[PDB]
DNA sequence: TTATTGAGGCTTAAGCAGTGGGTTCCAGGTACT
RNA sequence: UAACUAGGGAACCCACU
DNA sequence: AGTACCTAGCTTAAGCCTCAATAA
């Protein structure tokens, strides 16, 4: 191949000219013969012409002597005896013939007139609208130097167009291609048509573009579209034949129609109103428009997605001894996909004897490549002078371990549906996968399947490893969170492990040990020595911690009071998380310390000590906690589902209150006692008031339940680990499964005032109404199976149109903003090269590396903030007690110190009132990239901070440090006005929450750090900082469209129906509604309002 | 399709070897005791064995993997007292208590069968 | 709006056309924000203010309310070939024929049907080959 | 379709026990004591027996296709 | 209900039900205490008691049926409905009373799947048999001739081993068959040397393998040569193979352990399949746990439990009290012992005997892999279909979130060079692929008389289809390399 | 002037990463020592740990105009 | 006074998440010899 | 004295996540 | 006889109809 290559970087359209047509055709006279075979060979100028392409394999193409591997095809044409229209350029058709004369060929509106200018200049460079404002003013024109002949109105009547003037006659394509034919090329230009590419006469059919057999591949079995060029020819020879023959005078119509209609429909077999171009056999032909406009069509069936090579699908199955990045793949698959591995003097040997061992041993090889594209099979077995490998080769060898796939569950909904993995071969037929990894991909084991994807080039496995690999992605950019957390068994058994009562013998721990691949091999020291060598659970766990992250938490079971009353730091139930040094002080662990939370333990692993030792973490949990899960066990069963007598005498005691109550609220409705509420009738007040009741009992009954409760209760233990089920649950199997509603009310009247014939009409009560009172252990009453079964019937029609209407969403929000990303300016911008943002999220920071803080400078009163954050430059003994002495010294007599301390204290104040403006409600609770208190924790932690002892910290030093490193955080880079206000703007929160946080007084008192963790404190501020910025190139677009709609597949109007309502632009929203705000007096007064 | 053929969870394939000896690097006197085409039933008996030694600061087996068959079996001593000896002893005295456990069983035998 | 004792600073619509038509782009955003905000975070969920922004931002460039449809996203300039991609291929690529529209060949789903790079993450720059950097190698 | 030679769970000798079983059954013992005549003492391997469906006797209704 | 006693809340009572129990159909009629389940769980046994392997019917062996699955050892429940005695499924059950705990075990049956004993699945515990029938004719148009095909006159025979074929074109039953094995010789003669007749012989499916269990020669209605072919495959439970309770409670298997791996009771009993308990309390199958105990107590006592939904006389207390009348535990709890360590659980399990159905989902029917294989007509993609060797479809939502990663150069290579690598040559004056003539380096372009400037562009052949198909539409997409 | 990040972006570390373990496995002369390691994939992040890969990035801004940068020149995340 | 050109009410396409397996069907009708 | 591939479409039904 | 061959519902944009200021 001598011509160069290089890609395409425009794509002209237009329509192609008849003479353009005629004149790159193979096929010189054009098409001519119906058949597509004459004498058991192909026929030149027929329909299979053996220089359109190549006939059958292994032969040549006439035009180009390619077989058919590399014969693209190649075009011809059929010339037709009298034109036609298209069928896709009838509308473009209609409209500019009203915008032309009909007997001038002349524009209906004169072009030097002032609002052709007015046209040009707002339509400037675009054709579209350009055509529809010369369109809009050519509407109700009638006369044209112009002549003053009234121009006709053009009416559509399926394919046909008639001309009346206000007569009316047969509008002929003839006559519109001469209409069109001397049209100027000026005209051209303000119809926003480029004569260049497409010129008005091109879009009526002269000559017929047959398409090479590429595109009509014939089985014997020809094509359908083959079919409809064989209808057309036929057709058109039989117009040729009349024409210079027969000379009929409506016979000749009468085949014009046809013809036209057969290339309609093989352009487009859909119209409106007309009959469908149909076989003897009884099946709609296939047009070209229908092989390109659905989802199994050519564009979004075969561009935008397509069937791969190197993929593998098998059912999955959980692995607990596989690491987060791993994927156990079945040997008969990796023997089957493989890799094309270069061969280099360091790999000579190993890659020969992979080729030696060929494709029937699983570690081989299946192809050897050489230099010059040739290819050498190893299935099929060659002499050793082939086998030979030298520099240079490409050996496809199996997949082995540690190669890297893509691993991908369907539906994928976002960026963690398909993660990349490194391969494991295990025994049988699955694949395998850690359990931390299901949550992200939404996958259990009852009988899911899973596409692996094995990239085939080097630069391609590398960008997976460095962009894609499950460690990298633990935290996602949606929600600023982890997605991967502990999974059930661990979860269970780690809230279990992490008890205080968890006392461990030595060959316990022992045996645990060995399941640490981060353990440094140093046995601990008991946490009890005496009487026996006795090591707890949270020493364990300690262990698994990696680093030194700092973390505080909250257990499921922490009473709201205890952390006001006594004993808040010493907690009696254990219940307080508290992680000092990577170990674990105290605290029960469960999934809202190791769960996908924001702030949980490994979202603080993450953060602080990156994505690899975070998967060994994850690792580490998992095989410690089922190893020890084995000792203890975890189980459900009949014991776990009772009660003792008193609670079920309790919840009957309730149910029968709750039915008497119900039963006293029909009889006071049904004397007309009750009166109604305002703002609803009798019957929404009485369904209100038996629904209040209802309610009541259920809650009373669960909590009765609740009470009842051991803490060897495993339905207590899976819901306050948080591992699976709900107090809900616990609830609805113990005392009382409740109402069953069908659309939000109770069980309707489907019968004649009945909901069952078992009741009598008009029975409110709540057995009649679908009032479960019986629990699961009890036993459902066959009315309230049947009512129950309604409820779940309701819960199934919900989830199915639930996918199916969230999948639409989810496709049409993917495709407004694919192309939308942060360029190399900071900027964002989409295609079309228009900026969306001038930093992205308006500050410049990626969305997976920021977390929720809080701004202690907008809710306090103004005393309390003086208090808190102005420095007291005039208090000595505190000062002293505070600051060494020579710093109290310097404080006390530098004036200059003084007064700065004094401007820091005044630009806070600034910041508050500029807090305050900018968030009216008290809400502190910000999205920030560093995290200033864990970072002063840490530096705390680090540096061996005494809080006890006075610092060897300068205030002014703390004033200094803080004004450099708000210099060196920049998001927008420039010396310019301009350049410094967007810095300014950019980074104000954050800026605001550094002073606040980093300020002098609360250095001086709270934090108490010293010089060095003070500079260790601003460098690994900015550093964080820095590692926040949103990356150049990043599909911002793509990630916000997945971020907005992967909430949408799992969830006044509400949902997804109020959800499609915003992303459309709908003129009729279901729930219309204003919030209207009132002033003055009648804000306050009721009678006002 | 993808099954092992049962053999392989106690048949050494041509190429392994049934025992290997690995140093632990980051603490002293520790070994790593790879164990090929054994499991649960062999290393629990030689950790147990290992933890009645005074001399052995550390005993603890695993199985990596369940669908394969090795067990990795790590001894810490005393600098007085090598992990090497320590296995050798601890497989010592199994042997020696099994051995007496059968003639003790053998002699209760012959005594329910002669009444 | 207009009524006494009616608030005309805080009082709001859940209608985003009227407030588009009434209060303007910017407060449209503003308002489409809102009702975004809500309809996410009703049931406890929380998402980024990043993505939130982006799309108000995307819908509301143009100075209009661009749907999120064939008829806010196929009618602007984004050349034929991605709007093709999305809904009614073979009219957008008639009109693009009728008009001699030119693709510029700029965003993600030209270049995957072209088989071109991306300009998306690793296609948004180009590699060289520094000659100097080689000279100590071995 | 017929009776399995070992119990399932621990693998006691089952498949002696079918035809004596229901010679059991038709000598009026109730099925436990017929399971508890058969030294059956597990609940495995009673249910192996108290379970079982003999299809094969189903089955030899059909006459062979060679013979 | 008609009781003068009370209020009784009605005294016109028109008529009875017959038995409470009668609304449901065949399928939830299986479902032991479905009173005691939640509905959607209900929905969900009766949708899956439908994919259970059992003997579907008395006289499979005469049945040619394609698709045929039978169990080796169905049991017919130990807790079983009254409805059950008129669905006939104590004459062909669909599954096997298995010993199960509810456990916590090596982590391998989390998140709905199970661990089974390996040593009970070598006793034949959910043992079945995989029946595929293959049929095909001969005819007579070109004639097809049922004949042992040979390489010295015979046109497009495959590399398979076309011995195993008798004299009649056709395997004999007991043969051992794998996946691209020729079961029925078909030749069909040219209509016009070396090779007089094409081959167009029938294989087994790629993936599956067995015994050919029966074959059957006949007339069809046309009065031509018929023959049916029945494939035999013994499929051993394994890992991936999907199993059902009878209440929603579906799981694929996740590990096999031997005996001596499995936990143990005192009594020596290990589980047949353990489950984990994190299925129960979400799904709320409380009818799981109480027909895992009224087995217990049948298997126990003698006896075949009753478990038809709307029975008073039937409750956990009176069941857990006969259950404690057997020397267990009455909430059916066990002390089981670790089978690696022998220490007992600190944990007491809840196991006992329950009733599950091998599903018709096995992973070696799911199992699918392609490197290069066969590719489409049209458009020059990987086919569609595990049997037909097809490659896996990467479609829009991957491709946008392969957008969302970054990933480029993966993006480009699977939706260019992993499926259509293809070249065209472009003129450069005009954007319309050109004439190339590779051998004889004469790449020229007519239309715009262009002999030189003619680029090379690599392009996927589905969109050199598009757009020969625009150009048939009279589009011209004019690729520009400038 | 530059006006771009100092910082390297991880799709510049992806595709840098790739292009060198390609050149390597196709026998480029590598600019660091190799200790046995065989993997260009490895070698690529020994050279990228080194600042000694001789690519230098061609940063496009969204006007027309690029920047050309070095891997030496860029800050390596890790 | 009266056409004339502007702005409110009627039909009709165009859409409508994915992965496997199986089954059926893709043609008679008189001439004529 | 190893001569080396796979094949269509259109509709329906069922199952799966 | 064998067979040649000639022929259910949704929402929304776009296109299409009658009644009121306004100059002739
Ligand atoms: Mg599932
Ligand atoms: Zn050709
Ligand atoms: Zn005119
Ligand atoms: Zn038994
Ligand atoms: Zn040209």
């Amino acid at each position: 191949s001598a011509c160069p290559l290089r890609t395409i970087k425009r794509v002209q359209f237009g329509v192609l000219s008849p003479d353009e047509l005629k004149r790159m055709s193979v096929t010189e006279g054009g098409i001519k013969y119906p058949e597509t075979t004459e004498g058991g060979r192909p026929k030149l100028g027929g329909l299979m012409d053996p220089r359109q392409g190549v006939i059958e394999r292994t032969g040549r193409c006439q035009t180009c002597a390619g077989n058919m591997t590399e014969c693209p095809g190649h075009f011809g044409h059929i010339e037709l005896a009298k034109p036609v229209f298209h069928v896709g350029f009838l509308v473009k058709t209609m409209k500019v013939l009203r915008c032309v004369c009909f007997f001038c060929s002349k524009l209906l509106v004169d072009s030097n007139n002032p609002k052709i200018k007015d046209i040009l200049a707002k339509s400037k460079g675009q054709p579209k609208k350009r055509l529809t404002h010369v369109y809009d003013l050519c509407k109700g024109k009638n006369i044209c130097g112009g002549c003053g002949r009234y121009q006709p109105r053009i009416r559509r009547s399926g394919l046909e167009l008639y001309a009346e003037w206000k007569k009316k006659i047969l509008l002929s394509p003839e006559r519109v291609h001469e209409i069109f034919k001397r049209i100027s090329d000026e005209e051209c230009f303000v119809l926003g048509m480029e004569p260049r590419y497409a010129r008005p006469e091109w879009m009526i059919v002269t000559v017929l573009p047959v398409p090479p057999l590429s595109v009509r591949p014939a089985v014997r079995n020809q094509d359908d579209l083959t079919h409809k060029l064989a209808d057309i020819v036929k057709i058109n020879n039989q117009l040729r034949r009349n024409e210079q023959n027969g000379a009929a005078a409506h016979v000749i119509a009468e085949d014009v129609k046809l013809l036209q209609f057969h290339v309609a429909t093989m352009v487009d077999n859909e119209l409106p109103g007309l009959p469908r171009a149909m076989q003897k056999s009884g099946r709609p032909l296939k047009s070209l428009k229908q092989r390109l406009k659905g989802k199994e069509g050519r564009v979004r069936g075969n561009l935008m997605g397509k069937r791969v090579d190197f993929s593998a699908r098998t059912v999955i199955t959980p692995d607990p001894n596989l690491s987060i990045d791993q994927v156990g793949v079945p040997r008969s698959i990796a023997a089957n996909m493989t890799f094309a591995e270069i061969v280099t003097p360091f790999n000579i040997d190993r890659l020969q004897e992979l080729v030696r061992r060929g494709n029937s041993q699983y570690p081989g090889a299946k192809y050897i490549i050489r230099d010059n594209g040739d290819r050498i099979d190893l299935r099929f077995h060659p002499k050793p002078s082939d086998l030979h490998l030298q520099t240079g080769y490409k050996v496809e060898r199996h997949m082995c371990d540690g190669d890297i796939v893509i691993f991908n569950r369907q539906p994928t909904l976002h960026k963690m549906s398909m993660m990349g993995h490194r391969v494991r071969i295990l025994p049988w037929s699955t694949f395998r996968l850690n359990l931390s990894v299901t949550t992200p991909y939404n996958a259990d084991f009852d009988g899911d399947e899973m596409n692996l994807h094995l990239p085939q080039s080097l630069e391609t496995r590398a960008e997976i490893q460095e962009l894609a690999m499950v460690p990298r992605m633990i935290v996602t950019p949606q929600s600023n969170r982890p997605v991967m957390g502990i999974v059930q068994d661990t979860l269970t058994a780690v809230r279990k492990f992490t008890k205080r009562d968890v006392f461990l013998e030595r060959g316990e721990v022992m045996n645990l040990l060995m399941f640490l691949s981060t353990w440094d091999g140093k046995v601990p020291q008991p946490a009890i020595l005496k009487p026996r060598p006795l090591w707890t659970g949270k020493q364990i766990f300690s262990l698994i911690i990696p680093g030194h992250i700092n973390c505080i938490r909250t257990h499921s079971t922490h009473p709201d009071d205890e952390d006001s009353g006594p004993y808040k730091h010493i907690s009696p139930g254990d219940t307080k998380v508290v992680v000092e040094n990577g170990e674990l002080i105290m605290g029960i662990l469960c999934k809202k310390s190791l769960g996908t939370s924001a702030g949980s333990l490994v979202h603080i692993s993450y953060l602080e000590m990156g994505h690899d030792i975070t998967r060994l973490f994850y690792s580490n949990i998992q095989t410690v906690i089922n190893n020890w899960l084995l000792i203890e066990g975890h189980t459900i069963g009949i014991g776990d589902s009772i009660a003792d007598s008193k609670t079920y005498q309790d919840i009957q005691n309730t149910i029968k209150k709750a039915k008497q109550d119900v039963i006293e609220v029909i009889e006071k409705a049904h004397n007309n006692e009750l009166e109604p509420t305002p703002g609803n009738t009798l019957r929404q007040t009485f369904e209100n008031q038996v629904n209040r009741i209802l309610n009541d009992a259920r809650d009373k009954t669960g909590s009765s339940a609740q009470k009842s409760l051991s803490e060897y209760n495993n339905f207590k233990s899976m819901v306050v680990s948080g591992a699976k089920g709900s107090k809900i649950n616990i609830s609805q199997v113990i005392a009382v499964v409740g109402q069953q509603n069908v659309e939000g009310k109770r069980i309707p009247f489907g019968f004649k005032h009945r909901t069952l014939p078992h009741f009598i009409k008009d029975d409110y009560g709540p057995e009649s109404r679908g009032f479960v009172e019986n629990s699961y252990l009890a036993g459902l009453t066959p009315t309230e199976f049947f009512f129950h079964a309604m409820g779940g019937r309701e819960g199934l029609i919900d989830t199915a149109v639930k996918t199916a209407e969230t999948g639409y969403i989810q496709r049409r929000l993917i495709k407004s903003m694919e192309s939308v990303m942060v360029k190399y300016d900071a900027t964002v911008r989409n295609s079309i090269n228009q900026v969306v943002q001038l930093r992205y999220g308006e500050d410049g920071l990626a969305g997976e590396s920021v977390e929720f803080q809080n701004l202690a400078t907008l809710k306090p009163s103004n005393k309390a903030f003086e208090k808190k954050f102005r420095f007291d430059y005039t208090n000595e003994r505190a000062l002293r007690r505070t600051l060494q002495e020579d710093l109290v010294k310097d404080v006390l007599s530098n004036a200059h110190i003084q007064n700065e301390l004094e401007r820091e204290f005044e630009r806070m104040r600034e910041d508050r009132e500029v807090l305050r403006v900018i968030f009216p409600t008290g809400d502190s609770k910000v999205v920030l990239p560093c995290n200033l208190l864990r970072m002063i924790w840490n530096a705390q932690k680090i540096f061996h901070i005494n809080p006890r002892l006075p610092s060897d910290l300068h205030p002014i030093k703390v004033v200094e440090g803080v004004k450099e490193l708000s210099k060196k955080l920049v998001i927008v880079n420039g010396d310019d006005p301009l350049s410094r206000q967007a810095q300014e703007n950019a980074t104000l929160l954050f800026n605001i929450h550094l002073r606040s946080t980093l300020c002098s007084r609360r250095m001086a008192e709270e934090f108490r750090l010293s010089g060095e963790a003070f500079d260790w404190l601003l460098g690994e501020i900015e550093s964080k900082f820095n590692q926040a910025i949103a990356h150049p190139g990043e599909m911002v677009g793509a990630l916000a469209a997945q971020s907005l709609g992967e909430p949408a597949t799992q969830m006044v109007t509400l949902g997804v129906p109020r959800l499609k309502e915003l992303i459309n632009i709908s003129k009729k929203p279901k729930t219309p509604s204003l919030t209207v705000f009132l002033l003055g007096q009648s804000a306050r007064d009721a009678e006002r309002a | 399709m993808n099954a092992p053929p049962a053999f392989e969870s106690f048949l050494l394939f041509e190429g392994e070897k049934k025992i290997t000896i690995n140093k632990d690097t980051k603490v002293p006197n520790a070994c790593l005791f790879t164990i090929n085409k054994e499991d649960h039933t062999l290393g629990n008996i030689i950790k147990s064995q290992l933890l009645k030694d005074p001399q052995v600061l550390f005993a603890g087996y695993k199985v990596p993997h369940p669908l394969e068959h090795k067990i990795i079996i790590r001894v810490q001593t005393t600098p007085d007292y090598s992990p090497q000896e320590a296995f050798t002893n601890a497989i010592t005295d199994l042997i020696s208590e099994l051995s007496l456990l059968e003639e003790r069983f053998r002699v209760a035998i012959k005594d329910k069968q002669e009444g | 709006l207009s009524e006494k004792d009616v608030d005309p600073v805080r009082t709001t619509s859940n209608d985003i056309v009227e407030i588009f038509t009434v209060l303007g782009i910017e407060a449209v955003r503003k308002a489409l924000e809102r009702e975004l905000y809500h309809v996410i975070s009703f049931d406890g969920s929380y998402v980024n203010y990043r993505h939130l922004a982006l799309l108000c931002d995307t819908m509301t460039c143009r100075g209009h309310l661009m749907a999120i449809t064939r008829h806010g996203v196929n009618r602007q300039d984004t050349g034929p070939l991605m709007k093709c991609s999305f809904e009614e291929t073979v009219d957008v690529l008639m009109e693009a024929a009728a008009h001699g529209e030119s693709d510029p060949m700029k965003g993600v789903s030209e270049n995957i049907m072209l088989g071109q790079l991306a300009p998306a993450g690793t296609g948004c720059f180009d590699l060289l080959l520094d000659a100097e950097k080689c000279k100590y190698g071995m | 379709m017929i009776i399995p030679v070992r119990c399932f769970t621990c693998g006691k000798i089952v498949g002696n026990k079918w035809e004596a079983y229901l010679g059991l059954l038709q000598a009026e013992y109730t099925e436990g004591d017929a399971l508890d005549a058969l030294g059956l003492k597990r609940y495995c391997c009673r249910r192996m027996l108290l379970a079982h469906v003999d299809l094969i006797e189903k089955l030899l209704n059909y006459a062979p296709l060679e013979k | 209900d008609l009781q003068e006693k009370e209020v009784a809340y009605c005294s016109t009572y028109t008529h009875c039900e017959i038995h409470p129990s009668m609304i449901l159909g065949v399928c939830a009629s299986i479902i032991p205490f479905p009173d005691h389940n939640q509905s959607p769980r209900n929905t969900y046994q009766s949708a899956m008691g439908k994919q259970a392997m059992g003997v579907y019917i008395t006289n499979f062996h005469v049945r040619m049926d394609t698709l045929a699955h039978v169990l080796y050892y169905p049991q017919k429940p130990l807790v079983t409905t009254r409805s059950m005695e008129y669905l006939r499924f104590r004459e062909l059950p669909a599954g096997i009373n298995s010993i199960v705990a509810i456990a916590s075990y090596t982590g391998y049956n989390q998140e709905d799947s199970v661990i089974m004993n390996r040593s009970a699945v070598d006793r034949g515990f959910f043992r079945s048999v995989f029946y595929r029938s293959y049929k095909e004719q001969e005819s007579k148009k070109q004639e097809e001739v049922f004949e042992k095909p040979t390489r010295e006159t015979c046109q497009g025979m495959r590399h398979a081993i076309y011995d195993k074929l008798d004299d009649d074109g056709l395997i004999a039953p007991g043969v051992r068959v794998s996946g691209d094995d020729v079961i029925i010789g078909k030749t069909v003669t040219l209509p016009e040397r070396r090779y007089t007749k094409r081959d167009c012989s029938t294989f087994l499916r790629t993936s599956e393998t067995g015994i050919v269990d029966q074959v059957m020669v006949t007339l069809n209605q046309e009065g031509y040569k018929f023959c049916k072919i029945r494939v035999r495959s013994v499929r051993i439970p394994q890992i991936g193979d999907k199993f059902a309770s009878r209440h929603g409670q579906k799981g694929t298997c996740g590990i096999q352990y031997r005996q001596e791996d499995m936990p143990f009771t005192c009594e020596g009993i290990t589980p047949d399949i353990i489950i984990n308990p994190h299925a129960i309390p979400s799904r709320m199958t409380i009818g799981h746990l109480i027909e895992c105990l009224q087995g217990k107590v049948s298997a126990n006592k003698g006896e075949i439990g009753d478990a038809t939904p709307f029975n008073d006389a039937v409750n956990v207390q009176k069941i857990s009290n006969l259950l404690s009348d057997y020397g267990y535990h009455l909430r059916g709890n066990e002390v089981l012992y670790n089978g690696f360590t022998g220490r007992k659980i600190t944990s007491q399990i809840f196991i006992g005997p329950t009733y599950y159905q091998r599903l018709k989902h096995m992973v070696d029917d799911k199992i699918h892999s392609r490197a290069r294989g066969p590719i489409q007509i049209l458009n020059r993609q990987p086919m569609e279909g595990r049997s037909r060797d097809g490659g896996l479809r990467f479609g829009e939502m991957e491709r946008d979130c392969q957008i969302a990663h970054g990933a480029a150069q993966f993006l480009r290579e699977r939706l260019f060079e992993a499926s259509d690598p293809y070249q065209v040559h472009v003129c450069n004056l005009c954007g319309i692929m050109a004439i190339a003539n590779t051998r004889t380096h004469t790449y020229e372009c007519r239309g715009c008389r262009n002999k030189t400037q003619i680029s090379l562009v690599r392009m996927p052949y589905a969109c050199k289809l598009l757009f020969q198909e625009l150009m048939s539409m009279s589009i011209a997409p004019r690729m520009m390399s400038v | 002037k530059r006006i771009t990040t100092p910082y390297m972006t991880k799709y510049e570390r992806a595709r840098v990463l790739g292009t060198r373990a390609l050149q390597i496995a196709m026998c480029a002369p590598v600019m660091v020592e190799l200790e046995g390691e065989t993997d260009p994939l490895l070698i690529a992040m020994k050279e990228l740990k080194a600042r000694k890969i001789p690519i230098i990035i061609r940063r496009y801004l969204p006007d027309g105009s690029y920047e050309d940068w070095g891997v030496d020149e860029l800050i390596i995340s890790d």
